[PDB]
C-alpha cells in the first residue's frame, strides 16, 4: 500500500534536500565575506532609504 | 528591401528543406526521390532570378547574418558572399544535379537505398552551395570538408566492395593532403592580417606572398586533382554513374579551380606562383589526356578528360585569365555531365558492361544516347559555334598570345589534340562497327526519365555558350588582333587530332598482329604512376609503423629505459637485501663494523 | 559549490539505502538532475573568477570540465548496467560508489582554490579507479595496468608535492588568486630549473607525454567501460588544467624549458598516429589516439598563447566526449562478440545500421571535421603554433592526414565489408546502447552551436 | 536607420542612377520585383506590424551599466591586494574595449572594401590608414604578454618602451 | 583438472525472455520504467531544457557592454581629433622612470 510506498521511495528526497542543504551552506558562507559589502571603490554608493545591506 | 538576398538565401534553405524531412513517413515511402527532385527544380528556378537581377545591373552583395564568435579582435560570423561567380554556378549546378537527379531517378530503381542515394545527393549539394557562397576562410573550409566527406560516403556506395572502399578512402589520403596546403594558408592569413575574410583579406594583402599562395596552389590541386595528386579521380569511378556524372567530373573537381579564382587579386599580385600553376596545369592535362587516348572502360575515358579540362582550367589561371577559367567551369558542367549521363545509360541497357571493347552498333542500336553523346564530344572538342567553344577557344588564344612558358603552351596544344583523340576512340570503339555484347539484346532507352533529363542538358550543350557569353560583362580585355594561323590553332590541332586518332583506330580492322609498344605500356598503365606511388609509400609507412614506432620504441625500448630498468634493479637490490642466513654473528660483526665507521667517520 | 558538493555525498547512501533493482533507475536519474544543477555554471563573468567561498572558486576553465564530469557520470551508469547484469547486489553498490566517489574527488579537484588542496584531491583520485580497473577488469593484465598506472602517476606528482610545499614556504601562500597578483619572474638557475620541471613532470605524466604513455595504453584497455570512460574523458584533463594552472610562476623559464617538451609533443603525436595505423586491437587504437591529441594540447600550452588556451580548452572538451563514445562503441561491439580484435567481427553495417551511422559520426569528430569543436580546437593550436615556429604547420599536416586515416581505417574495417560467416550471435541493438550513443553525440553537436562555451577564461 | 549611430558606422550617400530603357522589350527582373512585393513584401509587413503593435503595450527598457574610475596599478602600492585587484579589474575592462574598437575599425575596412568593389585600392585608403594606426597602437599596447597576461606586465613594458624612447631621444641629440 | 571449478556459463540473451527488451533489466517492468525515466530525464530534460537555459544566459561576459563603450569612446574620439587607440596604456606622468 502507501507506507510500502513510502518505504521504498524516501530515498528519491535525499538527494533534493542535500541540493537545498546546500544552497543554504552556500547562504552561510557568502554571509561571513561581508567585510568589504558596500566598500569597494568601484561599487560604492549610498544606501537607499529602505534598504540595509547592498547584497545578500 | 533588395530581393537578391532574400532569393539567395531561400534557394539554399529550400535545398537543405528535404534533409528535414528524412525523418518522416515520406522518406519511408517510395515518393522521396521524386519530392527531392521537385525541390531541385524550384530551387533551380527560384535561383535563376537572382542571376537576371545580376545581369542587368552587376549587382553583388554580402551578407553577414549570424555572429559566431568573437576570438578577441577576430570576429567570425555566417557570411555568404553573393558575386558574379556564387550567382552564375548557383544556377548552373542546381541545373545539372536536377538532370542527375531524373538520370538516378530512372538509373538506381532497383537499388533498395534509393531514398538514402537522394539524401546523400542533396547533402553534397548543400556542401557545395556552402563552399561557392562561403565569404569567409572558415565557412568555405567547412563547405570544402564537407564535400569531402560526401565523395567518401558516395565513392563507396556498395560498401561490400573492397575496390569501392579503397577508392573511398584514398580520395579521403589526397583531399587531405590538399587540407594541409589549405590550413597553411589559413593560419598564415590570420596570423599576418588578423582576419578570415576575403574583404580584410584583399586590403591588406597588397603584395601576397609565396607562403600563402602556395598554400592555396597546394590545396587547389589536392582538390583538382592535379599531377601528383590526381590518381583519386579515375579511381572515383567506383561509386553509381550518378555520383561521377553530378560529384566527381560536374561540381565538385572544380572546387580547386574555384579555390584559385576567388584569390585572383593576390594570384595577381604574385608571379611565381601563377608560373608554377601553369606548369601544373600543363603536365596535368597532357598526361591526364597521353593516358586517356588508350583507356578501355568508358568511364575511365570520361573521368581522364574531366582531369584534362580541369588542368586546362589551371593553365588559364596560370596566365591570369581567372574568368575565362569560370566560364569553362561552367561550359564542362554542362557538356561532362551529359556525357556522363550518356555513357550510364549505354551502361545500363547493355547490363552493368563498362567496356568499349564489349560496346558495338550502338549508332543504330540507341538512337537518342548516340546523339547525345556525338553532340557533347563535338562541345568538348571545340566545335566552332557550341557551348564548348565560347570558353576553350578563348583560352587557346590567349595562352598563344601571351608571355608564357613554351613548354606549357606546347603541352596545352598537345592536350588539345589528345582531347579530340580520345573523343574519337569512344566514339569509334562505342556506336560504330558491329555488336560485341552478348547475344541477348535488351537494350532500351525508352524512358521518359531518361529522355527528358538528357534533353534537358542537351539544350545547354548547344546554346548555353552563346547566351551566357553574351550576357556577361566584359572583365577582360579581347585578343582582337592576331595573326590568322594563331586564330585557327585550335581547330587545327582539333582536327589533326580527328584525322591521326580515326585512321590509327581503322588499322585495328587489319588481320595483323603486333605486341605492344613501351610507349603504349607507359600510356595504358596510367604512366606506372598508381604502381609505384601506391605500393612504395604505402609500404614504407605502414612497415616504419608497426616495425619503428610500435614495437622498437613502445614495446621495446620505452619499455626497457623508464619501468623495466627500474624494476630490475629494485628487485636485485631487494634480493640484496633479504638474502640473510639469519645468523647473529654475520650481523654482530656487521654491527661492529658500523660503530667503528661511525665513532671515526661523524666528528 | 557546496549545492554541487552535497548532492553526490547524498548519491552515496541513496545508493546504498535503495531496493536491489532500483539501484541503477535511482542513480541515473538523478546523476542526470545533479548535471542539470550543475549547467549554472557556465555563467562566468569576463573579469574574474567566481569566488564562492576561501575554498572553491569556478573560472571559465574549470566550469566546462565540471559540467563534462557530471554528465558523463550518468552515461558510465549505463555502461555499467550493461556489463554487470550478474554481480551481486553488494558489490553492485560498490561499483556505483566508487564511481561517485570518483566524480566527488573530480567535482573538488577542480573546484580547488589552492594548489596544495588541488594536489590532494587529484591524487585521491586515483584510489577509486585503481580499484575499478584492478578488480572488474576482465583479462589477467587488469593487475599491471594498475601497477603501471598507480607508480607512473605517483612518481610524477611526489616532486610536485615536494615543489608546492617549498614554494609556500618561500611565497606564503598557495592560492591561486594570490600567486597571480603576487607573480614574480623565475631567475635561469638550477634550482629553478628544477622546480620547473618538477611541477610541470607531474603534470606531463598526468597528461601523459610521449615516452611516459605506456601506462595509458596498459589501463585504457584493461579497464572495464566505465573506468575506460573516465580515464580518457576527465582523468587525462587533469594533466592538462594543472598545466594551464600552474605556469603563471613558471615564467619566463617557460620559454627556454619547452623545447624539449615540444619536440617529444610534436614527434610523438606523429608517432601514435602512425602507430594508430597498424593496431590489431580497438581499444589500444582509441587509447592510442588519445595519446596524439593530448599531445597536441600539450604543444598548445607549452606554447602558451591566447590562441593557443583557447584551443586546448576547446580540444580537451572535444576529446573527452569523442574518446568516451569511442570506448563505448568499441565496448558493444564487444560484449557482441566477447573479443577485441578489430578484424574479428566484419559486415556490422549490414547486420547493425544504427550501430553503423553511430560509428559513422564518431569516426568524423575522430578527425578534425568542421564545425565541430574538434576541429575549432585543433585549429586554434595550429594557428598559434604556426606563429611560433613555421614548420610546425608540416608536422600539423602530417598529423591530420594520418588522423583521417586510421579513423576511416578504423570504421571501414569493423563496419564495411561482409559479415563473418560463424558469429551468429549479434543480436539486435539495445534501445540502452542507443541511447548512451545519442547522449555522447547531441551535446558535441549542441556545443559546435555555442562555441564560447568552452574557449576558456583568454576567449 | 536609428538602430545604430551612423557617425560610428559612416555609411557613403547612396547613388543609384535612374533606370533608362532603350528598348520596347518587357523587363522580367521589374516584373518579378512586383511579383516579390505583392506575394512576400505585403505579408511580412503586416507581420511586423502586428508584431511591433503587441510590442508596444509591453514597453519596458534596460539600462548601459557604468563604471567609475578607479586607481591604477601605477598608482598601487607594492603587494597591496585589494588594490592591485582594483586596478586588475579596471585593466581588463580597458582591455575588452579597446579590443570592440579594433572590431569596430576592421568592421569600417571590410564593409568599404565591398563596397567599393573594383576601386577598392585608391577608394579605400582612409579607411585602410585609420586601421593600421589603430593596429599599431593597439599591437604596442597588448602585443607579447602571454596567456598569463597582467596590468603589472603590461606596465612593464610601458616601462621597457618608456626607457627605449629616452635612450633613442637621448642618442639622437648627442 | 586442477581445480573444482564451474563451466563458464553460456551467454544471456534479454531477448529471449522478452521479445520487447530494452536492455536495461531483466524485469521488464524495471527495464520498461528505467528506459522511461533516462530518456525522459536526460533527452528532455537535460538536453532541452540546459540547451536553452544556456543559449539564454545572461550577457555576464559583458560582450554588448564592451561593444557600446567601444562606440562611445570612437564616437567621442573621432568628434574631438584625438586617436581612436590610446599610445600608452598607463600615465607617464604617473611613471618614474629611474635616472
Ligand atoms: C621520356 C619521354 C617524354 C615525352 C614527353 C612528351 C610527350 C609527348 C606525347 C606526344 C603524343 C604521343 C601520341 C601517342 C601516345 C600513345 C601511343 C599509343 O600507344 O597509342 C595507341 C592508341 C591506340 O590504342 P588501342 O586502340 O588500344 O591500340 C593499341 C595499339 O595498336 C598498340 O600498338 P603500338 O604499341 O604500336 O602503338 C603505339 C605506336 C603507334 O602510335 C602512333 O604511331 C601514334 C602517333 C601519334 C602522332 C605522332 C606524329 C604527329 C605528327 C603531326 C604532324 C603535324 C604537326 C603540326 C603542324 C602541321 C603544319 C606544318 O606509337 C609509337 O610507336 C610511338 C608514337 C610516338 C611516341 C611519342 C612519344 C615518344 C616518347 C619517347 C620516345 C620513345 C621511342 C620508342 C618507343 C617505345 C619502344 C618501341 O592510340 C590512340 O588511341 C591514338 C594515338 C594518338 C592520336 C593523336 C595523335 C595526335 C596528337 C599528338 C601528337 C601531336 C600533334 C600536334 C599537336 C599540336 C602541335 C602544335
Ligand atoms: C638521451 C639523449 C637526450 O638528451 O635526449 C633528449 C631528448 C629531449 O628532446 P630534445 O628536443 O633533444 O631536447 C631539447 C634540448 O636538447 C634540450 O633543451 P634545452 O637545451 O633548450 O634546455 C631545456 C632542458 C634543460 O636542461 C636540463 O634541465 C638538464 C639538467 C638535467 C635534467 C634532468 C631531468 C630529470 C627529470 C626527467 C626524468 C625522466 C627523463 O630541459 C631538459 O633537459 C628537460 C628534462 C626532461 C626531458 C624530458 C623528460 C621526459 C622523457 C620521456 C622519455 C623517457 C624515456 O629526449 C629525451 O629527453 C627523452 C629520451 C631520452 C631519455
Ligand atoms: C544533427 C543530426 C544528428 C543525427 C544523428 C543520427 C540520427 C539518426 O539516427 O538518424 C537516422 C534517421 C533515420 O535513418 P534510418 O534510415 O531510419 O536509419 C538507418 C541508418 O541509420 C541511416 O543512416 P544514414 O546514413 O542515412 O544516416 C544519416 C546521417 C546521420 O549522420 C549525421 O547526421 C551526421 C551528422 C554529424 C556529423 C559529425 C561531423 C561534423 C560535425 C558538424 C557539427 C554541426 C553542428 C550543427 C548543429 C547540430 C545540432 C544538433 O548520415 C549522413 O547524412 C552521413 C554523414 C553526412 C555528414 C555531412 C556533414 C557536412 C558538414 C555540415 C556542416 C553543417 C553546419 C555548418 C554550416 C555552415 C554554413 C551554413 O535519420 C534522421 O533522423 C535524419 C537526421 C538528419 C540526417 C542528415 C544530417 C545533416 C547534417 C547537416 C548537413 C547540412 C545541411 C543542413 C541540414 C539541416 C537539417
Ligand atoms: C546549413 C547547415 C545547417 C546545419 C545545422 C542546422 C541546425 C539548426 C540551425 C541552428 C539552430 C538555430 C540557432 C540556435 C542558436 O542560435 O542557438 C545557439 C545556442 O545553443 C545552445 O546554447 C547550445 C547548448 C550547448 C550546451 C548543452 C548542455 C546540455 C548538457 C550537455 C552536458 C555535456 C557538456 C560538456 C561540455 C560543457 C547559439 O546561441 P545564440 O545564437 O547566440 O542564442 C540566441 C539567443 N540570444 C540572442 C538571446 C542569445
Ligand atoms: C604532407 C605530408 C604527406 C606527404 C605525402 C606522404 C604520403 C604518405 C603515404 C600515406 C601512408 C599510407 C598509409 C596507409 C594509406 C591507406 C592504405 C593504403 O595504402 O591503400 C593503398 C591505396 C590502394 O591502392 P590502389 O592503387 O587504389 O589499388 C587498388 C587495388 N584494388 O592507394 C593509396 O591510397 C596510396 C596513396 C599514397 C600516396 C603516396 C604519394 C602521394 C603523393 C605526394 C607527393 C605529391 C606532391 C604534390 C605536389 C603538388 C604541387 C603543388
Ligand atoms: C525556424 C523557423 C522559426 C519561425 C519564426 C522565424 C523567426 C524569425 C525571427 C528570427 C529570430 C531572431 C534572431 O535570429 O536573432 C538573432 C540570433 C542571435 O543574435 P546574434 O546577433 O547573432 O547574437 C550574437 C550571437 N553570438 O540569431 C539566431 O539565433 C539565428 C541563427 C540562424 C543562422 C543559421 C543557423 C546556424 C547554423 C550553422 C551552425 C554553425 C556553423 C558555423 C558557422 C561558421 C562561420 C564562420
Ligand atoms: C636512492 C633513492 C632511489 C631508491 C629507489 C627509488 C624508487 C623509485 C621508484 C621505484 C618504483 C617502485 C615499483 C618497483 C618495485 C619493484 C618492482 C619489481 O619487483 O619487479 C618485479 C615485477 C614482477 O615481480 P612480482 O610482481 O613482484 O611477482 C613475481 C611473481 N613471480 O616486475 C613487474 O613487471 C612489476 C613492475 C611494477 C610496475 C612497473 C613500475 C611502474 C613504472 C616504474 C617507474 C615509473 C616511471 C616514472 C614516470
Ligand atoms: C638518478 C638521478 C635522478 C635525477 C632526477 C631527479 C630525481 C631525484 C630527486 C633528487 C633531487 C635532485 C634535484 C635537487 C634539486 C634541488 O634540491 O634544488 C631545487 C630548489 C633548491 O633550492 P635551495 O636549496 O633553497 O637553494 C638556495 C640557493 N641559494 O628547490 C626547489 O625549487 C624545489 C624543487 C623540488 C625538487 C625537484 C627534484 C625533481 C626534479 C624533476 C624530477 C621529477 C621528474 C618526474 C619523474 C617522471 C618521469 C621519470
Ligand atoms: C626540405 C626543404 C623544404 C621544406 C618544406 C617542405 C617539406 C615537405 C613537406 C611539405 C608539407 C606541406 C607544407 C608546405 C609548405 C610550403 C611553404 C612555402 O611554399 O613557403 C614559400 C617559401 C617562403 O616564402 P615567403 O617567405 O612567404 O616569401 C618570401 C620569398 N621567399 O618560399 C620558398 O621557399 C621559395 C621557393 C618556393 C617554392 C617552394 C615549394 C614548396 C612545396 C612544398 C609542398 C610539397 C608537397
Amino acid at each position: 500500500n502507501v507506507l510500502q510506498i513510502v518505504r521504498d521511495h524516501w530515498v528519491h528526497i535525499l538527494v533534493p534536500v542535500g541540493f537545498v542543504f546546500g544552497c543554504y551552506l552556500d547562504r552561510r558562507s557568502d554571509e561571513k565575506l561581508t567585510a568589504f559589502r558596500n566598500k569597494s571603490l568601484l561599487f560604492k554608493r549610498e544606501l537607499r532609504p529602505n534598504e540595509e545591506v547592498t547584497w545578500k | 528591401m533588395n530581393p537578391f538576398a532574400s532569393l539567395t538565401l531561400t534557394t539554399l534553405t529550400i535545398l537543405t528543406i528535404p534533409i528535414m524531412m528524412s525523418n518522416s513517413n515520406i522518406y519511408k515511402t517510395n515518393l522521396y526521390p521524386n519530392y527531392v527532385k521537385t525541390t531541385v527544380s524550384y530551387a533551380f528556378t527560384l535561383s535563376l532570378v537572382p542571376l537576371l537581377m545580376f545581369m542587368h545591373t552587376g549587382q553583388e552583395m554580402i551578407i553577414s547574418n549570424w555572429h559566431w564568435m568573437t576570438l578577441q579582435t577576430v570576429e567570425l560570423s555566417l557570411s555568404f558572399k553573393m558575386d558574379y561567380f556564387s550567382v552564375m554556378f548557383i544556377p548552373v549546378a542546381l541545373f545539372v544535379t536536377w538532370s542527375i537527379m531524373e538520370f538516378s531517378m530512372w538509373y538506381m530503381h532497383s537499388d533498395p537505398f534509393i531514398n538514402r542515394f537522394f539524401k546523400y545527393l542533396l547533402l553534397f549539394l548543400i556542401t557545395m552551395m556552402i563552399l561557392v557562397t562561403a565569404n569567409n576562410l572558415f565557412q568555405l573550409f567547412i563547405g570544402w570538408e564537407g564535400v569531402g566527406i560526401m565523395s567518401f560516403l558516395l565513392i563507396g556506395w556498395w560498401h561490400g566492395r573492397t575496390d569501392a572502399n579503397t577508392a573511398a578512402l584514398q580520395a579521403i589520403l589526397y583531399n587531405r593532403i590538399g587540407d594541409i596546403g589549405f590550413v597553411l594558408s589559413m593560419a598564415w592569413f590570420l596570423t599576418h592580417s588578423n582576419a578570415w575574410d576575403l574583404q580584410q583579406i584583399f586590403m591588406l594583402n597588397n603584395e601576397c606572398p609565396n607562403m600563402p599562395l602556395i598554400g592555396l596552389l597546394l590545396a587547389a590541386a589536392g582538390k583538382s586533382a592535379q599531377f601528383g595528386l590526381h590518381p583519386w579521380l579515375p579511381s572515383a569511378m567506383e561509386g553509381p554513374t550518378p555520383v561521377s556524372a553530378l560529384l566527381h567530373s560536374s561540381t565538385m573537381v572544380v572546387a580547386g579551380v574555384f579555390l584559385l579564382i576567388r584569390f585572383y587579386p593576390l594570384m595577381e599580385t604574385n608571379k611565381l606562383v601563377q608560373t608554377m600553376t601553369l606548369c601544373l596545369g600543363a603536365i596535368t592535362t597532357l598526361f591526364t589526356a597521353l593516358c586517356a587516348i588508350t583507356q578501355n572502360d568508358i568511364k575511365k575515358i570520361v573521368a581522364f578528360s574531366t582531369s584534362s579540362q580541369l588542368g586546362l582550367m589551371m593553365v588559364t589561371i596560370g596566365i591570369n585569365q581567372p574568368h575565362l577559367a569560370f566560364l569553362h567551369i561552367c561550359m564542362h558542367a554542362f557538356f561532362k555531365a551529359m556525357l556522363f549521363m550518356c555513357s550510364g545509360s549505354i551502361i545500363h541497357s547493355l547490363n552493368d558492361e563498362q567496356d568499349i571493347r564489349k560496346m558495338g552498333g550502338l549508332y543504330k542500336a540507341m538512337p537518342f544516347t548516340t546523339t547525345a553523346l556525338i553532340i557533347g564530344s563535338l562541345a568538348l572538342t571545340g566545335m566552332p559555334y557550341l557551348t564548348g567553344f565560347y570558353s576553350k577557344d578563348l583560352i587557346i588564344e590567349a595562352v598563344n598570345m601571351s608571355y608564357t612558358n613554351a613548354w606549357a603552351l606546347l603541352m596545352t596544344l598537345i592536350a588539345t589534340s589528345l582531347t579530340a583523340a580520345y573523343s574519337t576512340r569512344i566514339i569509334f570503339f562505342a556506336f560504330l562497327g558491329k555488336p560485341r555484347f552478348p547475344p541477348l539484346v535488351l537494350i532500351n532507352e525508352n524512358n521518359p526519365l531518361l529522355i527528358n533529363s538528357i534533353k534537358r542538358l542537351l539544350i545547354g550543350s548547344i546554346f548555353a555558350g552563346f547566351i551566357i557569353s553574351n550576357n556577361i560583362p566584359p572583365m577582360t580585355v579581347p585578343n582582337t588582333t592576331m595573326p590568322l594561323y594563331m586564330k585557327m590553332t585550335a581547330l587545327i590541332v582539333t582536327i589533326m587530332g580527328f584525322m591521326l586518332a580515326l585512321e590509327l583506330n581503322n588499322t585495328t580492322y587489319y588481320l595483323k598482329f603486333k605486341y605492344p609498344s613501351q610507349t603504349y605500356k607507359f600510356s595504358n598503365m596510367l604512366g606506372y604512376y598508381p604502381s609505384i606511388m601506391h605500393r612504395l609509400p604505402t609500404y614504407h609507412n605502414l612497415s616504419m609503423s608497426q616495425k619503428s614506432a610500435s614495437s622498437l620504441l613502445d614495446l621495446i625500448w620505452l619499455e626497457t629505459i623508464l619501468p623495466k630498468t627500474t624494476s630490475f634493479i629494485q628487485m636485485k637490490m631487494s634480493i640484496m637485501v633479504s638474502n640473510q642466513k639469519g645468523l647473529i654473528k654475520l650481523y654482530f660483526l656487521s654491527f661492529l663494523i658500523t660503530i667503528m665507521i661511525s665513532m671515526t667517520l661523524f666528528n | 559549490m557546496l549545492k554541487i558538493i552535497i548532492p553526490t555525498t547524498m548519491l552515496l547512501p541513496m545508493t546504498w539505502m535503495s531496493k536491489h533493482n532500483m539501484i541503477w533507475i535511482n542513480a541515473t536519474v538523478h546523476s542526470l538532475l545533479i548535471s542539470l544543477i550543475s549547467l549554472s555554471l557556465l555563467n562566468q563573468l569576463g573579469e574574474n573568477s567566481l569566488n564562492f567561498s576561501l575554498t572553491f572558486f569556478s573560472d571559465s576553465l574549470s566550469a566546462p570540465l565540471l559540467v563534462l564530469t557530471t554528465w558523463l557520470l550518468p552515461l558510465m551508469l549505463m555502461a555499467s548496467q550493461s556489463h554487470l547484469s550478474k554481480e551481486t547486489t553488494t558489490r553492485k553498490k560498490l561499483y556505483i560508489t566508487m564511481l561517485i566517489l570518483l566524480q566527488l574527488f573530480l567535482i573538488m579537484t577542480f573546484t580547488a582554490t589552492e594548489l596544495i588542496l588541488f594536489y590532494i584531491l587529484f591524487e585521491a583520485t586515483l584510489v577509486p579507479t585503481l580499484i575499478i580497473i584492478t578488480r572488474w577488469g576482465n583479462q589477467t593484465e587488469r593487475l599491471n595496468a594498475g601497477l603501471y598506472f598507480l607508480f607512473y602517476t605517483l612518481a610524477g606528482s611526489l616532486p610536485l608535492l615536494v615543489a608546492l610545499v617549498y614554494i609556500q614556504n618561500t611565497t606564503g601562500s598557495l592560492n591561486f588568486l594570490i600567486i597571480h597578483y603576487w607573480s614574480h619572474p623565475l631567475s635561469n638557475s638550477w634550482s629553478n630549473i628544477f622546480m620547473w620541471l618538477a611541477c610541470i613532470m607531474a603534470f606531463m605524466v598526468k597528461m601523459p607525454l610521449y615516452g611516459l604513455h605506456l601506462w595509458l595504453p596498459k589501463a585504457h584497455v584493461e579497464a572495464p567501460i566505465a573506468g575506460s570512460m573516465v580515464l580518457a574523458a576527465v582523468l587525462l584533463k587533469l594533466g592538462g588544467y594543472g598545466m594551464m594552472r600552474i605556469t603563471t610562476i613558471l615564467n619566463p623559464l617557460t620559454n627556454y624549458m619547452a623545447y624539449p617538451f615540444l619536440m617529444l609533443s610534436m614527434w610523438g603525436m606523429i608517432m601514435t598516429s602512425s602507430i594508430c595505423l597498424r593496431q590489431t586491437d580497438l581499444k589500444s587504437l582509441i587509447a592510442y589516439s588519445s595519446v596524439s591529441h593530448m599531445a597536441l594540447v600539450i604543444v598548445a600550452i607549452m606554447i602558451q598563447t591566447p590562441w593557443s588556451f583557447m584551443g586546448a580548452t576547446a580540444l580537451m572538451i572535444a576529446h573527452g566526449l569523442t574518446s568516451s563514445m569511442l570506448f563505448c562503441l568499441a565496448n558493444t561491439n564487444y560484449e557482441r562478440v566477447h573479443s577485441r580484435t578489430m578484424i574479428l567481427a566484419r559486415g556490422l553495417q549490414t547486420l547493425l545500421p544504427l550501430m553503423a551511422t553511430w560509428w559513422l559520426v564518431a569516426s568524423l569528430t575522430n578527425l578534425a571535421l568542421p564545425p565541430s569543436i574538434n576541429l575549432i580546437g585543433e585549429l586554434f593550436i595550429i594557428t598559434a603554433s604556426f606563429s611560433w615556429s613555421n614548420i610546425t604547420i608540416i608536422l600539423m599536416g602530417m598529423n591530420m592526414m594520418i588522423t583521417a586515416l586510421y579513423s576511416l581505417y578504423m570504421l571501414i574495417t569493423t563496419q564495411r565489408g561482409k559479415y563473418t560467416h560463424h558469429i551468429n550471435n549479434i543480436k539486435p541493438s539495445f534501445t540502452r546502447e542507443n541511447a548512451l550513443m545519442a547522449l555522447h553525440i547531441l551535446p558535441l553537436l549542441l556545443l559546435t552551436l555555442n562555441p564560447k562555451m568552452i574557449l576558456g577564461p583568454l576567449y | 536607420p536609428d538602430s545604430w549611430d551612423k557617425d560610428v558606422y559612416p555609411e557613403p550617400p547612396r547613388r543609384t542612377p535612374a533606370p533608362a530603357p532603350q528598348t520596347s522589350l518587357p523587363n522580367p527582373v521589374t516584373y518579378l520585383t512586383k511579383i516579390f512585393d505583392l506575394l512576400v513584401d505585403r505579408p511580412v509587413t503586416l507581420a511586423r506590424e502586428f508584431i511591433e503593435q503587441q510590442h508596444a503595450k509591453n514597453r519596458y527598457y534596460y539600462y548601459h551599466r557604468e563604471f567609475r574610475r578607479v586607481p591604477d596599478i601605477t598608482e598601487c602600492e607594492e603587494k597591496d591586494i585589494l588594490c592591485m585587484f582594483e586596478a586588475e579589474m579596471q585593466w581588463r575592462r580597458d582591455y575588452k574595449v579597446d579590443q570592440e574598437i579594433v572590431n569596430i575599425i576592421q568592421e569600417r575596412l571590410k564593409a568599404c572594401q565591398q563596397r567599393e568593389g573594383e576601386s577598392y585600392r585608391q577608394n579605400c585608403a582612409k579607411e585602410l590608414e585609420q586601421f593600421t594606426q589603430v593596429s599599431k597602437a593597439f599591437q604596442d599596447r597588448y602585443s607579447d604578454l602571454g596567456a598569463h597576461y597582467s596590468a603589472r606586465k603590461c606596465l612593464a613594458k610601458q616601462k621597457q618602451r618608456m626607457l627605449a624612447e629616452r635612450k633613442a631621444a637621448k642618442e639622437a641629440a648627442a | 583438472i586442477r581445480l573444482q571449478e564451474d563451466p563458464d556459463p553460456e551467454d544471456e540473451n534479454l531477448y529471449e525472455k522478452n521479445p520487447d527488451s530494452h536492455g536495461y533489466d531483466k524485469d521488464p517492468i524495471v527495464d520498461l520504467w528505467n528506459m522511461r525515466v533516462v530518456f525522459f530525464f536526460g533527452f528532455s530534460i537535460v538536453l532541452v531544457l540546459g540547451s536553452t537555459f544556456v543559449a539564454y544566459l545572461p550577457d555576464y561576459r559583458m560582450q554588448e557592454w564592451a561593444r557600446r563603450e567601444a562606440e562611445r569612446l570612437v564616437k567621442y574620439r573621432e568628434a574631438n581629433g584625438l586617436p581612436l587607440m590610446e599610445s600608452n596604456c598607463f600615465d607617464p606622468n604617473k611613471i618614474q622612470l629611474p635616472e
